[PDB]
């Protein structure tokens, strides 16, 4: 594979160049939000980035050498972990609230609108809080949302072998990302950790945000569309 | 299934 | 104190601190649905009361507040009885070792309604463990991390999270002297490391869908949970 | 609850 073969510099260049655009929620301030509007918006919002994320995972490289059904089955397992890490990272500079759009900025009690929704906001918000005290760099966001993408789903399968030889210069891309900085050898292995240990609390996230969606579907709060359907679908609530 | 085909175009 | 340790002192109070193995009650010439599951619960109930135990002999744990103990332990709970039976299992390729005289392969996990899946995740994680060879030293720092990282972020008491990171740092730290102390690169110490930390990733979500299907074996009245068990699954509000 | 009672004993 050439992606074995790109430098750290390399990957974190194609990883920033991958990058899809923050989008806007289609939120109309003329009406009052309801639960069932404010819902809309999430699954909306949620469905148009699923489209630029899928398109972004065929530039994370290694990712194209897998097979379709491997491909379909990695995205089908780390969507909404990918889309939380995205949200939160955009929210960084904003403590208290959550950037879902440049036109949807929520706080907690904005977010208590929704059947069992605030919780998930606390968690996300937590997050963020991390993200700021950890001063999480851009480079290293978009490293971390590359593992999420190649390692949520990686056992649930010489293909397991190619995926983690990626994941390895991933973690290469890391240590460099971190020497560059002036990290301490000592405070580089720290901070890899901090970092890693970071995905399982977005995983966390991302199992309650999947049983979250689920209910607000059963309780038909608000119709999703095909592909997110078949996105939930896949986790079998 | 959906995802399988938007990972083609 | 626990700040104070060496990554040889860690490993070594790590180690002193581990609970024992428990046999089941298990009648093996006899399994129905009610039968394995009475088991498996019987069998999770008493390892927690060992659990609190160890968690109260992990350097760092007793410098925090009594709510701040539970909070972490209710998080991680099954986490740690998890990626245990995970450690158990290793040497058993496709069976889990729930105890000695109770090694479960597979098939016998459909004996239960949804157990199946579960049983495939948690071989899964055995298998990874065996491909990496994980060391007895590596595992009992792996745990360690859980309990004190799962619900930290869910926390004036951010010393208290501070000192929290403190006692992680500190465990990465003799994580990686004992790959040192192995023989690894630089390069492969560094590696290894975030192939250990990821592998949280998985028993995190093994642990919330665990969590969902005692749930869902609560509400058949199928199997009687003691007041503990209870305890610990409503802290998780599902 | 239980669990905060182990902790103490
Ligand atoms: O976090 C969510 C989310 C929604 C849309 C989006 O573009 C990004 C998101 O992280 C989210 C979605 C559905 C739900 O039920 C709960 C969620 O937190
Ligand atoms: O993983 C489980 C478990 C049970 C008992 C035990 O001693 C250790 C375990 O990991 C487990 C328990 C209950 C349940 O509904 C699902 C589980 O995976």
């Amino acid at each position: 594979s050439l992606a074995l073969s790109l430098t750290a510099d390399q990957m974190v260049s194609a990883l920033l160049d991958a990058e899809p655009p923050i989008l806007y929620s289609e939120y109309d301030p003329t009406r009052p939000f309801s639960e069932a509007s404010m819902m809309g918006l999430l699954t909306n919002l949620a469905d148009r980035e699923l489209v630029h994320m899928i398109n972004w995972a065929k530039r994370v490289p290694g990712f194209v050498d897998l097979t379709l059904h491997d491909q379909v089955h990695l995205l089908e397992c780390a969507w909404l972990e990918i889309l939380m890490i995205g949200l939160v990272w955009r929210s960084m500079e904003h403590p208290g609230k959550l950037l879902f759009a440049p036109n949807l900025l929520l706080d907690r009690n904005q977010g208590k609108c929704v059947e069992g929704m605030v919780e998930i906001f606390d968690m996300l918000l937590a997050t963020s809080s991390r993200f700021r005290m950890m001063n999480l760099q851009g480079e290293e966001f978009v490293c971390l949302k590359s593992i999420i993408l190649l390692n949520s789903g990686v056992y649930t399968f010489e293909e397991k072998d190619h995926i983690h030889r990626v994941l390895d210069k991933i973690t290469d891309t890391l240590i460099h990302l971190m020497a560059k900085a002036g990290l301490t050898l000592q405070q580089q292995h720290q901070r890899l950790a901090q970092l890693l240990l970071i995905l399982s609390h977005i995983r966390h996230m991302s199992n309650k945000g999947m049983e979250h969606l689920y209910s607000m579907k059963c309780k038909n709060v608000v119709p999703l569309s095909d592909l997110l359907l078949e996105m939930l679908d896949a986790h079998r609530l | 299934k959906i995802l399988h085909r938007l990972l083609q175009e």
